[PDB]
């Protein structure tokens, strides 16, 4: 026979296997597909690599710590200079894509704590200036593959233009004013270091359009809390790694252009 | 023309009626729908989803993070682990769940209702817990003999992680009142050790454990209202 | 037929067995599935109830005031500016109709308008007026808007609108679904356009969010009346009600104020609940 | 071209049934011919909960380990 | 290596190439490793993100103590030469 907590998950030129997942988790029972011809809104000659783009990338590591309040990723974000993923996503004006998400994290048997991993389609995150509203530069509010943070302090400026154009992301309201208890509404898989050391989710494409522009859109986001604290008892400051590997899948591009460009920093 | 005679009710403004209205914009020819995964029909359909417990929202705790933390240690104690009332858009540690918050929107609600508790301790701790349910002529369970009389399951922590109890509707009513009243009453709920919770060396003594609530589909609610918890100014 | 009921109670009996619904691994994503036939032995029960009050048709089917136009009829010339006044419309006026379109990330809907005018006197001596009208002219993105209340775009000649005698029923219109995309978004996790390379660094700042993408055009409403010497007020309650609802993700609500449109914070207001005396109260 | 249907039942009607009595019905006509100025749809109590409370890949069974 | 020893007998060869780790570690220690081989040509991966963008497996430590990483016959040929000639670079293989 086979068990729930040992699998393998290929895909391009990439295989992650884990012996510890709470099986695997497709959010509201859907994969991703490619646009059927029937919902098609261009009328462009569609590019569909097949193994390029379509493989598993490893984010720059993030460390869990006690005081640590969260992680958080945009999703197309994370994957901008992704080797083809992100060469495709600026060549053309239009993409689309669903992922599978894989979040790792080791723990021996004598630690304790449990990591939340949510994803939030549109996840709409507050300014943290009281003088501006839905006020952040593009620099901020998409960082990368390094993400970014989440604290227990709002401390917003309401006279200093510089910290206003970062996020107020607080950890018991997600950074948009929701009690982070709710947030299980999202599709979540949690990893209790006493049962997972792993977390899989399948995510389809969702929007109001079958295909967005990516350089605008984050089509979802990553968010990762401390739902239970890191503890160890056999030092004063435990720490483990977070390690978030993404792989896009049945991906498809138009509006082929010059390659953009973001302003960057 | 045809002779009519104006009835009660002719020219008023109703919020909730239902009569057909002229289109704005005929002939207007509108954007085709799509498939977008995640369709909702029902609120009831999100009733039924497990979210956390504010459990701990106690000074120090109210408003952050931790407060959706209950603890747990491997000391002796015969106190209550915690209590709940079970008004769920009443109890103020109850009302900000999603359950507590769509029927916020509701005069009146019926059906059972699940509470899940998952363990996030050390794999090598070990314990048994008693969660339990006591119906409203009960004088508070406050102690694990009074408990002990009512519903309850013993969960044994192992290898799988969490444990669902139910509190079956037990209702001298149809459906409750969502309001807190004094007349329904929602019950009692609480958790004690059915032992103690064992720690080996080296292994933290301080664990915690997370509750979480949903209804159960059975689950109904009969009026539509609007939410107090959203204010506004003029 | 018979509308579908929510689920009946079969009677069960005492269990010692390896089957253990008590169980569960909520790790895995999913929530705990036992019901009392589960944990308890039950008797059976039939049951007739139905979520037909927590249906989405039924959940967003009532008319939500959004906003209050104010208009004014005057003599006094430092008035005529008031006669007329612009909406831009949108729901985020009301907090309990935002509130509740924010449960979900999407929806389409068509929408009914109702509105509802009150008129009195602001100043220190009323007097007679004749009977006034108002008109209500949609000004869809990029048409034409006056400057004024008897500018040329009244004619009407395009944007539809209607004309209401005070003292009849409020008026009453419906607008089919006119989303560009298939669904409206409540939420834009983007910009409008992308800044590049050789722009300025914190670029977008101001163009973030649902709020620099969406434009439904504004309502013109004026009074229609030539002025009188006693002024009159008038209050115009704007009323929204969505029907033929579907919903295509569901989100927390929020749990605390607003501030704008967007999903901003004011910090005098992230503290949602209560506290409580210990965690052993009952 | 008026559809009838059965109504809501309320305070006076003898059975939960639904099915009981010629009387519980009602007849609508759409006056407007643009969609948009129908009145409120029919109810429809089809739900389908397993997209938010078990949208896991691998099938389990509530009486069974959740993980073997 | 025996598959060495049996291919210096030879000038050129072909097929795809196993690669299997065994972790002799306690029982209680746990922990993951990534395991990649890239194509010939650019510049080595001499680091996570480029190893990753090869081809990889991620293994995860458990009961199974032995993971398998296929190096696919990647090549411009039919047979590399088994010297190390510069015509038919190997690729590399790192872990990290
Ligand atoms: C003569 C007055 C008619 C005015 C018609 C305005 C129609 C507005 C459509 C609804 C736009 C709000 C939806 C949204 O923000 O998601």
């Amino acid at each position: 026979g086979y068990s729930d907590r040992v699998r393998q998950i290929t895909l391009g030129n990439s295989t992650i296997t884990t012996q510890e997942a709470a099986n695997a988790i497709v959010a509201y029972g859907e994969w991703p597909t490619y646009i059927n011809d029937s919902e098609a809104n261009p009328v462009d000659a569609p590019t569909e690599p097949d193994v390029s783009s379509n493989r598993f990338y490893t984010l720059e590591s993030v460390s869990w710590k006690t005081t640590s309040r969260g992680w958080w990723w945009k999703l197309p974000d994370c994957l901008k200079d992704m080797g083809m993923f992100g060469q495709n996503m600026y060549y053309h004006y239009l993409g689309r894509s669903g992922y599978t998400i894989h979040v790792q994290c080791n723990a021996s048997k004598f630690h304790q704590g449990a990591l939340g991993v949510f994803l939030i389609p549109e996840f709409v995150m507050a300014c943290n200036t009281e003088s501006k509203t839905s006020y952040v530069s593009y620099i901020n509010a998409n960082p990368g593959e390094r993400g970014g943070e989440f604290t227990n302090t709002y401390n917003p400026s309401n006279t200093d233009a510089s910290e206003g154009r970062k996020f107020a992301a607080l950890d018991y309201l997600l950074g948009s004013g929701v009690l982070a208890g709710n947030a299980f509404v999202y599709p979540h898989q949690i990893i209790n270091l006493r049962t997972n050391n792993s977390a899989t989710i399948v995510v389809p494409y969702v929007n109001s359009l079958v295909i967005d522009c990516m350089a605008k859109h984050n089509n979802w986001g990553i968010v990762i809390l401390p739902l239970a604290p890191l503890a160890f008892a056999a030092t004063s400051s435990p720490q483990v790694p977070i390690t978030v590997t993404i792989a896009p899948m049945c991906t498809e591009f138009n509006g082929l252009r010059n390659i953009t460009v973001p302003v960057h920093q | 023309g045809l002779p009519t005679m104006n009835t009660p009710g002719s020219n008023q403004f109703l919020t909730s009626d239902d009569f057909q209205s002229p289109c704005a914009l005929p002939n207007f020819d509108v954007t085709p729908p799509i498939h977008i995964p995640g369709e909702v029909k029902n609120m009831m359909e999100l009733a039924e989803i497990d979210t956390l417990i504010p459990m701990n929202a106690v000074d120090g705790k109210v408003n952050t993070m931790e407060m959706y933390q209950i603890p747990l240690n491997d000391n002796l104690s015969k106190a209550p682990i915690f209590c709940l009332s079970l008004s769920p858009a009443s109890d103020k540690r109850l009302s900000h769940t999603m359950l507590g918050e769509i029927l916020n929107y509701y005069t009146h609600w019926t059906g059972s209702i699940r509470f899940t508790f998952l363990f996030c301790g050390s794999m090598m701790a070990t314990g048994k817990l008693l969660l339990s349910y006591s119906p409203p002529g009960a004088k508070p369970p406050t102690n694990r003999k009074d408990a002990m009389l009512g519903t309850h399951i013993i969960w044994d922590l192992g290898l799988q992680s969490s444990c669902s109890m139910v509190a079956p509707w037990i209702s001298n009513t149809v459906y409750r009142r969502c309001a807190r009243d004094d007349f329904t009453e929602g019950g009692f709920i609480t958790c004690f050790y059915q032992t103690r919770i064992v720690v080996p060396a080296s292994t933290p003594t301080s664990m915690f454990m997370l509750g979480f609530v949903s209804a159960c589909p059975d689950f109904s609610v009969r009026l539509l209202r609007d939410t107090p918890h959203i204010s506004q100014s003029k | 037929s018979q509308p579908p009921s929510t689920q009946s109670t079969e009677a069960t009996s005492g269990v010692n067995s390896q089957e253990v619904p008590a169980l569960t691994a909520v790790e895995t994503g999913a929530s705990g599935q036992a019901i009392p036939s589960d944990v308890v032995e039950t008797r059976h029960v039939v049951n007739y109830k139905t979520r037909s009050e927590s249906c989405l048709e039924s959940f967003f089917g009532r008319a939500a005031c959004v906003t209050i136009l104010s208009l004014t009829n005057s003599s006094k010339s430092g008035e005529e500016k008031k006669h007329f006044n612009i909406w831009n419309i949108t729901y985020t006026d009301t907090v309990q109709l935002r509130r509740k379109l924010e449960f979900f990330t999407y929806s389409r809907f068509d929408l009914e308008m109702t509105f509802v005018f009150t008129e009195n006197y602001p100043s220190t001596a009323s007097g007679e007026v004749r009977n006034q009208v108002y008109q209500i002219m949609y000004i869809p993105p990029g048409a034409p808007r006056p400057s004024s209340w008897d500018d040329y775009t009244w004619q009407s000649s395009s944007n539809p609108s209607i004309f209401y005698m005070y003292g009849n029923a409020p008026p009453r219109m419906s607008i089919p679904y006119v989303g560009i995309a298939n669904a409206y978004s409540h939420f834009y996790d983007g910009f409008a356009r992308v800044p590049l390379e050789g722009e300025n660094t914190d670029a977008g700042d101001t163009f973030y969010g649902l709020v620099s993408i969406n434009d439904f055009g504004v309502l013109a409403v004026r009074a229609v009346n030539r002025s009188n010497p006693h002024t009159i007020h008038t209050s115009v309650r704007v009323y929204m009600k969505p029907k033929h609802i579907r919903c295509w993700c569901p989100r927390p609500p929020r749990a605390v104020l607003y501030r704008g449109e967007g999903v901003d914070m004011i910090s005098s207001a992230i503290l949602p609940l209560a506290k409580v005396d210990s965690i052993t109260t009952f | 071209g008026a559809q009838v249907s059965t109504q809501k039942t309320g305070a006076h009607e003898n059975q939960n049934v639904a099915a009981n009595g010629s009387t519980i019905n009602y007849t609508t006509i759409n006056y407007y011919k643009d969609s948009a100025s129908n009145s409120a749809t029919r109810q429809d109590l089809s739900q389908d909960p397993s997209k938010f409370t078990e949208p896991v890949k691998d099938l389990m069974l509530k009486t069974a380990p959740a993980l073997n």
